[PDB]
């Protein structure tokens, strides 16, 4: 089983830089995605950042240049790199990883308040 | 030895029971035994049968549900899901080919309508109550007054809980975060129920062993079922051969317009580790090691796509399993119309994606088949006879078609 | 048109079906179809009745154990708690009116003995198994040696169900945090089940439609349908007309010894907002302001009753839905003794606090309701067409009794 | 008074039916009600075991799969273990020891073959369908051609249910860790369970009285069935002395070789509270200082054994259970084959380790055996006539098995 | 869903003061009423305090004029102010959120210690 | 119902001390043994350390000698005292709580990373 930690968050002003963390621990047979979701009050969640195995990653368009997701591989931890944050940042932001076709661990999430 | 003790276990127990079947029936017989200690006899096997009937439900639905809820559009990104379209579709096409070639060659030869069938697959796809699915399905029967009657009758409706898991899978990767607790739920019932299911294989060769001697007894031509087994060898391997010389380099070629087999070429040494090893676990590294360097695929996808192919994507298995499926149909003397062979397939196709990367790894997916079409069950200790060599080919076709996709990927890279 | 755009597509099935129906009968029928098409015909309505009937466990069970266990003695407090029961026994008032009416009107219209009756309706309302009652229930037939005979028949027990649900989530309650864990696991168990639903509801109008092509099929005199359909819209508006213009004013009269009418005049406006939009959610800003600055209700009363009105008491919803079950029962030849009655009310109570504040809340949970009965589903097809009609009416009386409710607890507080 | 209330509400409801069921016979019988009234009459007691027989299943599996998943070797370590399986010995040989004097006094006394007997258990054991083992089990009847078929029948598969949480516990248990969320599940549905149960013992002294009532009006002889009642109750009280005094007795001076009565003498305050109790809660206290003081057990020994065995252990509980179930078994005319002895024996000790340490704790796991053999539970409102004197001399043996258990271990610990 | 955060509990000194908190994030159609249960070591759990929507509250018979509970109407998040702290004061405390006739959600729980 | 608290855990050199601490909160009717297993990445379960109720102790073969369970019987939390801290001694290390044949509870686990 895999268990997810989270740590970041907060507030920040306009401009600011945040950096989540999502370390997974445990056993999983084969991670094969790590990365965050975003939900806003009253909107549904959008995807902020995935990496997968072998390195390739994917942005929402409205984070992209701003948002950097990068792995480290010795513990099986991601890191969300958050620059420039605006107003509209603001979200709980959930960290998944993903056992494609096998299961999917989400974690309870984190408030990112910008303002 | 201890690292395939089951399999050699598996084997030895199928010469036991063949051994003691010709003992019993050269020395007295099911005569001089009686049904009083024929019935005693073939008991264990009986046991084995329930116990594997016991664990499908909790198996199939938790696995189903798991491995739907977990297809996040983010973790997949296009090449994710062009990969697992490219994995359904082969997986499918490989089982067409098993079922259409133990058709024609028809290695196991020695009353409702047509609308009737299909009304019949429609109500089961969708049964009207989730808790009588778990052991009934709807079957229409007529009465002449030929006004066509239906109600449920005796035998799980598994098709009905492949849908409805898969559909509940959805819904909850649809819900996402907030399906949290469910994902969590059925996951950890798959883990207790695998569990379960490892004691029962270490139980299976007591089991096994006395199906084939109950088999062996009711027999009288012993000869015959040799000749039948090789001809479903046959059917098996040459399925196999037309699967990865003919179809896939074709589609591969379609896709990329290249030479397919200078690919294959690329990756000789780990389609001969995984005729030698039979898993596909073992291949993989030295797969994706061939594949990056002699084949030329750039190692975001092949460090992506082989690994999950190396799970999912078994195209042996699937043309396997249906083989077996006909072989043991035509050895029953039952026939297979087209709503038994749509529920092959279906199930087939699932249970491909759900069996292991490990020697026999495809037998209780058989198992889950040939119930889902009211299938004899004991007959698998025939097939089990032979697996160690069916199964190192459905290896080589397992661990081939994840290489043809992520080349059949890599080339779209290249041209965009 | 985006908005409400299923309950367009449901009326213009309606519209379709009835084509397709006539058309079929005038240019041929079911005797030049024969049964072998007019089975096949109707088949996509039986998938839907199908679906419809596969989601009622979950949904009944989970949404029933978190109704039970959210009834924290403190989040309500005394307030809240008369509320409730002043929910509950309006509720009860209208289906009781809406059963009688139908009874008396007959709108539709064109074996065990008591004991034994009220009887099998106690072993129902207690299972002696809660796996077997989600698809048998307990009934008697009588052998001649006349004594009674009772077992298990096929048909799921909603009502054994529904009491089973409420009790354990008593318990739940009654647990606390230390049932925090069960009361998560139901309550996203029903989160998925609506999904599952609103996927239904998509496919919904095709089977809407081919069941009206088959019943119009079926019918002999379309145009008598139409005398009763009117008929059965009378007996729903009269229904409203008579429990929101008498029924409750006497009950706040006699709680007050105030004109309701007054209170009414200081509520017109949010009135027609909900006949308007027959919807609660969209009128309850408007009956909150109105009620408070018109009427004279303090906020503190206001902003926590109505809200919970809004989802919670729906006496407009109860009276349909009851005159509704009265009417089909009419329609099918079939006889409603005290048990069936009470099992209408009893179900429909329920089903009115489980109706969501949309336009068209209310039809699922009458098909619930029509399945509690052993009651034809297929002729929700006919309520539907007019649901455009009588929803509205529904909207009005689910709002007005939230209002008047809040006035007689404010009436209590000023005297105190 | 307050403290044993619902014991003595249990003898009051008795006396009381007792008094109906004699006045109802007096004036007329059952022939003056007639079969409708009679049914009338004795309805509460049935509903009151439909109560028991719906909250049969939750308990017994949730139950048993958090038992199998808490016992970790590390928190037994070698002396928990052994303690444990002297636990289960004494109690499956107080079992046999109710069993077989319950047959050879023959308290109660005024076509399967064998083979298929035995079959029929491995089958129930075994079951091939978890959803159907909650309202079905195997039987084999015979058909002449005599060839045994066999088929599910109504009545819940308790034995296939127990032995499936067993080992579904013991996959938790090796889970660890990761079973977590599965533990939990069962765990506070076992607790929702309990709630549940609880209520219906309140419940129960109504439907007690009618059960009395219906039972005396049905017969002619009243006095017979107190001798019988008189002739169990020496039974039980024979069983407990031949184990409390011979038996326990001999096992502690065969793995000790000293004086089993100078321990004994060590422990008679204790052994008096117990009996003047009739808990093993109230005892426990007392219990450990006696052992630890006159009987020089070490603390780390008592302080850890004796409050498990304090619930766990119960020999007196599960010879009771046996004796009853076979005294019951005879009262019914009902013939007690190996097959039925054997479920009996098993469902015993499983239910005595279930048992509480309360007044009268083991009246529902009675309750649950003879459910799981078949046999009235309705010939429980007899048993309940003398359980405040039985159960007293039940707390004697649970406690005592507990003690000498203690100073069998201390012993182990001395000579090493 | 709703995820109850909890803070504030500990050891405090006898005519000390605590300010628990309990935030509610996510998502809840109609939150009706939040508030604190507590349960003391033996005894059954006991109302501390509720607030509901509309703004009325209820104390529990003990704590009445002590304690006090707020609303911060922003971020969806009750405060348990409690003064003059006492022994009998000494239990575990609950935050619960309620939807009425829809759900119930409880926290954890937080050991607060007077002594 | 038991929730458990876990304290202590994380980096330390090699030589180094830490102390885990597992807290139980709630209602057990009878707490029969408390300790601790480890999960090292790749190996099985293994036991550490265990007090049990009347006193009695046990410890894994490998941290015999340097490791120390012990029980505040005030607040029914036990310490682990891990001394001579080793880098085979990096592991998850899971917290339990037993009450025999009726349940067990067990910790979310605290990585120990000794180097
Ligand atoms: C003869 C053969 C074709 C029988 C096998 C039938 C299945 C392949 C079908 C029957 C019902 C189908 C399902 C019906 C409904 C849905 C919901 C649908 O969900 C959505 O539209 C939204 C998805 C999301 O938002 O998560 C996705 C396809 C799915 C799972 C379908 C997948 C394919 C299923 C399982
Ligand atoms: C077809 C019609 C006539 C059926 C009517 C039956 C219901 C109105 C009854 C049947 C069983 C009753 C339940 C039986 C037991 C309980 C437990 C009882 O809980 C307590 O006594 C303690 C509550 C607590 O501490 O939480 C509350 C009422 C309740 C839910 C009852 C509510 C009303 C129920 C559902
Ligand atoms: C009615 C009478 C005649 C027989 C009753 C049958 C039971 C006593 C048997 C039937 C199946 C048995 C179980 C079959 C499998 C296992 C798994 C086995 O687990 C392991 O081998 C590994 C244990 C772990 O790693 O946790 C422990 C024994 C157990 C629970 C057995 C315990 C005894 C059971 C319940
Ligand atoms: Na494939
Ligand atoms: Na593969
Ligand atoms: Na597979
Ligand atoms: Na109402
Ligand atoms: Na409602
Ligand atoms: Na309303
Ligand atoms: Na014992
Ligand atoms: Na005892
Ligand atoms: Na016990």
């Amino acid at each position: 089983q895999v268990q997810l930690v989270e740590s970041g968050g907060g507030l920040v002003q306009p401009g600011g830089s945040l950096r989540l963390s999502c370390a997974a621990s445990g056993s999983i047979f084969r991670l094969d995605a790590m990365g965050w979701y975003r939900q806003a009050p009253g909107k549904q969640r959008e995807l902020v950042a995935v990496i997968r195995s072998g390195g390739s990653t994917d942005y929402g368009d409205s984070v992209k240049g701003r948002f950097t997701i990068s792995r480290d591989n010795a513990k099986n931890t991601v890191y969300l790199q958050m620059n420039s944050l605006k107003p509209e940042d603001t979200a709980v932001y959930y960290c998944n990883a993903v056992q494609i076709l096998k299961t999917i661990y989400w974690g309870q999430g984190t408030q990112v308040t910008v303002s | 030895l201890r690292a395939n003790l089951l399999v050699l276990l598996t084997v030895v127990a199928v010469v036991a029971g063949v051994a003691l079947g010709l003992g019993v029936s050269g020395a007295g017989g099911a005569l001089a035994l009686g049904p009083e200690r024929l019935s005693a006899f073939v008991f264990p096997g009986e046991l084995l049968l329930r116990l594997l009937r016991m664990i499908i439900l909790p198996l199939v639905v938790c696995s189903l549900i798991g491995g739907a809820a977990s297809l996040d559009p983010g973790a997949l990104g296009r090449l994710g899901a062009w990969a697992l379209l490219f994995f359904l579709v082969t997986t499918l096409l490989a089982s067409a080919l098993g079922v259409g070639l133990a058709l024609a060659l028809q290695p196991g030869a020695a009353s409702k309508e047509v609308l009737d069938s299909f009304l019949d697959l429609a109500r089961n796809i969708f049964p009207s109550n989730l808790v009588s699915a778990a052991f009934r399905s709807y079957s229409t029967t007529y009465e002449e007054r030929k006004v066509p009657v239906g109600q449920e009758v005796e035998g799980m409706n598994i098709l009905g809980l492949v849908v409805f898991a898969i559909v509940f899978g959805v819904a909850l990767r649809k819900l996402g975060p907030e399906g949290e607790l469910l994902i969590r739920f059925f996951n950890s019932f798959n883990e207790a129920t695998m569990v379960l299911v490892s004691w029962i294989m270490w139980y299976a060769p007591v089991g096994i062993m006395f199906l084939v001697a109950g088999k062996i007894v009711e027999m009288e031509d012993v000869g015959l079922l040799f000749a039948r087994l090789g001809k479903y060898i046959l059917c098996c391997l040459l399925g196999h051969a037309i699967h990865g010389l003919l179809v896939l380099p074709l589609i591969y070629f379609l896709f990329t317009r290249k030479n397919p087999y200078r690919f294959l070429w690329g990756i000789v040494t780990p389609l001969a580790t995984a005729f030698g090893t039979s898993s596909s676990s073992a291949t993989l590294p030295l797969m994706m090691k061939c594949v990056e360097e002699n084949n030329g695929v750039a190692k975001h996808i092949s460090r992506f796509i082989l690994p999950i192919g190396a799970t999912v994507n078994m195209d042996g298995a699937a043309l396997f399993q249906c083989v077996a499926a006909v072989f043991i149909a035509q050895l029953s003397q039952q026939s297979l119309d087209f709503v038994k062979i749509i529920t092959i397939l279906v199930t087939a196709t699932a249970s491909s994606v759900g069996a292991a990367g490990i020697p026999a790894g495809g037998v209780l997916t058989l198992a889950i088949i040939l119930e889902a079409v009211n299938l004899p069950v004991d007959h698998i200790s025939l097939i089990l006879a032979v697996d160690w060599l069916v199964d190192r080919s459905c290896t080589v076709l397992n661990v081939e078609g994840d290489a043809l996709g992520a080349g059949l990927l890599q080339n779209y890279v290249d041209r965009t």
